[PDB]
Parts: structure tokens; sequence; C-alpha cells
């Protein structure tokens, strides 16, 4: 009977952050139930429906002129915007009648490794509420940070690596700086790398697996330039 | 409803 809206807030990651898995504490500020109240809106058991608007300060008057036209009446008598409550004083002081007040509450969301830019993680009924509706959910999304080095597709890394020509013919080293602080040596021989198109695959050296564990493989490309 | 990082 009125859900709330949901509150969507997307949590940025570096990959080397998705890598090992984060945790972050954040702060939540939102609208809440008056706690002296309970969202009453005053004493228990004193606020009173308003008899001459029987929900919302809200009536109906119908006036004419050329053709006849029904003009929405707002303050209902002893009401508007609260169509009950009244007695002086049986209500809050710590929410004055408005029935809500601020809340700022921590919460800890963990980036578990692996996790997809796009995910989602949700907290089920945190999000604002007011008296009547169903409070909705605080829905973080995590955002993959672009990267200086990589590009991620799936769980693979796709690497674009400069090498020498004489390198790529004669075969040699290389280096990389994986997403996790270790460095990686690469070898390759001789033409293996000239090829249009060619594609070198390491093995389990590209980001870890959601449901499982592992990791992908880490796709590289070859850039070859030759001085003079 | 909104939110900011502690730290
Ligand atoms: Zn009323
Ligand atoms: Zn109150």
């Amino acid at each position: 009977p009125q859900r709330g809206k949901d509150i969507k807030h997307e949590i940025s990651a570096s990959l080397e952050e998705l890598y090992k898995g984060r945790t972050a504490k954040l702060a939540l500020n939102k609208q809440i139930l008056c706690k002296e109240c309970e969202g009453r809106g005053g004493k228990k058991g004193a606020v009173k429906k308003c008899t001459s608007c029987n929900g919302q300060g809200i009536k109906f008057v119908t006036r004419q002129m050329g053709p006849m036209i029904q003009r929405f009446q707002t303050e209902c008598d002893v009401c508007h915007g609260t169509g009950d409550i009244i007695d002086p004083k049986d209500r809050c002081k710590s929410c004055n009648g408005k029935k809500v007040e601020n809340e700022r509450k921590i919460l800890e969301v963990h980036v578990e490794p692996g996790m997809k830019d796009g995910q989602r993680i949700v907290f089920k009924g945190e999000a604002d509420q007011a008296p009547d509706v169903i409070p909705g959910d605080v829905v973080f999304i995590v955002s993959e940070r672009p990267h200086k080095s990589f590009k991620r597709d799936g769980d693979d890394l796709v690497y674009e690596a400069e090498i020498d020509l004489l390198t790529a013919i004669a075969g040699g080293e290389f280096a990389l700086e994986h997403v996790s602080g270790d460095w990686l040596k690469v070898g390759i021989v001789p033409g293996e790398v000239i090829a249009p198109g060619m594609r070198k695959v390491i093995e389990g050296k590209g980001m870890p697996i959601p449901k499982y564990g592992g990791y992908g493989n880490l796709i590289i490309k070859f850039t070859i330039k030759d001085p003079e | 409803g909104w939110l900011y990082e502690i730290s």
C-alpha cells in the first residue's frame, strides 16, 4: 500500500580493488519516523482523525463560471498536510507533528572479489520512510573505475603491450604490472606475436570468479614498433 | 536519502 522509492548509489572501485575485494563504511542520511512518536504524531492514542476530511487535508469545492469546475480545496478545517491530530499538547516536540526526523546510520558494504561492474548489492528496507509508506531499498551498484593498463572482459583482463620489432622477431622477455601489485614477466618465442589479430593467452592471470573462485585469463595484445 | 563514504 504505497512502496517507498529506492535510493540507488553506485560505488566505484579500481580493477585492483575488485581484485582483492573491498569493504566500505558508508554514511546513510535519510528521513526516518519520529522516534518519540513511533510515527504517531502525538501521544499514544491522542491524535484524532479529521472529521471535515475523512483522510487527508483535502476537500472538494465545485464553483461555476462558464462551465462547472471542481476546485480542490486544501486546509480541511482543523487539518491540512495532516488530516487529523489536533489537541495542542499531545504532539511530539522531537517531531513537532511532522512525524519524521533525520537519521545518520553507517552501513558496511562488502564488495566481494570478482564483482562485475553494474553489480547490485541490495539493502532491504533501508530507504526513506514516511508514515504510511513501506520504505524502499538502498541499492548500491558497483561501478568499475577506468584503468590505465587493463580493460575487463567478463572474467579476463585484456592488455595491449608495445613491443619492439626486434623482440617480436627474435623473441625475448617482456613485463607488465598486474592488478595485484605483483609484476609479471612474459616470454615469447620468435614470430609467435607478429600475426594480425594475434592474442596471447595466459592461464589464470585475469580476475577472480564470483561463483566458485580461481580466475579468468590474461589476454595479451601486441603493438609492434621499430624506430627510424 | 543520500550517502557518502567514511574516511
Ligand atoms: Zn481535515
Ligand atoms: Zn514525533
